[PDB]
């Protein structure tokens, strides 16, 4: 449990060194659940990198910080952001990192309200990388606006991979509590072992935030809406009348109960309501730099 | 700090 312990194990997983002797003028854009996000710019090339900076002392599961060399080693795609290098920084773990320039998600859907030709696209780039993940066991747990990041271009990538766990033939389900409250599966508040499912309903939960701009019981304090995610029927569209029936029957098959009736990632990629999709040049209006 | 991710005790 020792600190100076954990610091010397992660030693030997990072690379070596400190990438302050290559990065200048480090600048704050966010701040996450597991440390804050700065942008960097590269003294050689002036190229901007993004720097992620995680306090060792203040990790809930010190653990899960190896999920960011685990990823950054074995699992790479389009629609996943990618890492370059990691290193111990005194009592911090530092991720170099591709920056997506576009922002998150987040402030999209509380913002401005999108089209379904934009959240078909959102929705089919995020089924992409999930697919990928999903079958090779990687289970992300953290789906949700906040974790989908943007280039100034439109290109839609998932990232914030501190929480995710792995499935296999020895390890069939996860039983971690892990997520964000409003966002979180049923059978996982509930506590029984679950699998790449929970994402397929954490991301039906984010298309309710694309639609309605908040998602379900929001309102409420986040324990309260755990109870409530749990115990009652699937979350409803504040807007209905505001969704194609192509959508609404999309999101269906996300948020279902019983994870053996939901839909899977590979599945869903073949729903007709992903032919919506427009390119990613139109997603470029909704970012703060082109709305008025 | 409600849109933050949790990690169970």
């Amino acid at each position: 449990v020792s600190h100076e312990q954990f610091r010397a194990a992660l030693q030997l997983v990072v690379d070596p060194g400190d990438p302050r002797s290559y990065l200048d003028n480090f600048i704050k854009i966010g701040e996450g659940s597991t440390g804050i996000v700065c942008i960097a710019t590269v003294r050689s090339s002036g190229k901007l990198v993004a720097v992620k900076k995680m306090d060792l002392r203040k990790q809930q599961r010190r653990e899960l910080l190896f999920n960011e060399v685990v990823i950054m080693r074995d699992y790479q795609h389009e629609n996943v952001v990618e890492m370059y290098n990691s290193y111990l920084v005194g009592d911090e773990l530092w991720v170099v990192m591709e920056f997506l320039e576009g922002g998150a998600l987040t402030d999209i859907v509380t913002h401005t309200r999108m089209n379904e030709e934009q959240i078909a696209a959102v929705c089919l780039a995020v089924l992409q990388a999930l697919s990928v993940l999903h079958a090779q066991g990687v289970i992300h747990r953290d789906i949700k606006s906040d974790s989908i990041l943007l280039t100034h271009d439109g290109r839609v990538k998932l990232s914030d991979f501190g929480f995710c766990a792995q499935v296999s033939k020895e390890v069939p389900r996860r039983k971690s509590l892990v997520g964000t409250p409003y966002w979180m599966a049923p059978e996982l508040i509930s506590r029984l072992p679950y699998g790449p499912e929970v994402d397929i309903w954490s991301l039906g939960i984010m298309v309710i935030e694309m639609v309605d701009g908040e998602p379900p019981y929001f309102n409420e304090p986040p324990l309260k809406a755990m109870k409530m995610i749990r115990d009652n029927l699937p979350p409803r569209l504040k807007n209905l009348h505001k969704v194609s029936p192509s959508l609404k029957g999309f999101l269906d098959r996300l948020l279902v109960r019983d994870p053996a009736q939901r839909a899977t990632a590979a599945e869903l990629l073949k729903h007709p309501f992903l032919a919506k999709a427009g390119p990613p040049a139109s997603i470029v209006p909704l970012m703060r730099q082109n709305r008025t | 700090k409600k849109r933050y991710t949790v990690v169970g005790n």
